[PDB]
């Protein structure tokens, strides 16, 4: 299979702002990611960027998105 | 490294879909570059649902007249064949 379940059950907000944001956003949709609508953003298990708002959420960057899927499983911040 | 077979082609998820159907087809449409749609339009240019064909199908026909009216199999076999396969294989027409 091509599509491997990378992300699963990650809540991610993918800011427009971000650079590369569809591409981005494509290849970790099709790794089973999992984005967050804007009002939603506060309830998410991860953010990309910036801990403000929703500290409690994990951050991570685009690299993380890229090291992920070329792993093929999940791995630290 | 993704393929591309649905670059250029607009997707409407029209109706409820059993399960999780509607986050498998989200995924494999964007995983292939399809644009998927908010709403629908006569820029839409595949219908996928599960449901029955009503009368709106017309309608939106008669607005659209390259539009076509697929299953979410379509879908499923395109990722799973790794290929853009003929969605008339899987149509949805009036009953």
């Amino acid at each position: 299979k091509v599509l491997l379940d990378i992300f699963t059950g990650v809540r991610l907000y993918l800011p427009p702002s971000t650079p590369d944001f569809s591409r981005l956003r494509r290849y970790f949709v099709a790794f089973d990611g999992d984005l967050v609508q804007e009002f939603d953003m506060t309830s998410a298990t991860h953010v990309l960027g910036s801990r403000d708002k929703n500290p409690a959420a994990q951050q991570v960057s685009p690299e993380w998105i890229w090291a992920c899927i070329r792993k093929r499983r999940l791995v630290a911040p | 490294e993704l393929p591309d077979f649905f670059q250029g082609k607009h997707f409407f998820l029209y109706g409820e879909f059993p399960g999780d159907e509607r986050r498998k087809l989200i995924r494999y449409v964007t995983a292939f570059n399809g644009e998927l749609e908010d709403y629908m339009s006569d820029r839409v240019q595949f219908v996928i649902t599960a449901q029955e064909w009503d009368p709106s199908f017309e309608e939106a026909l008669m607005d659209n007249p390259s539009l076509a009216f697929v299953r979410p199999r379509w879908i499923y076999s395109c990722n799973e064949k790794q290929k853009l396969l003929p969605h008339q294989l899987y149509g949805v027409v009036p009953q």
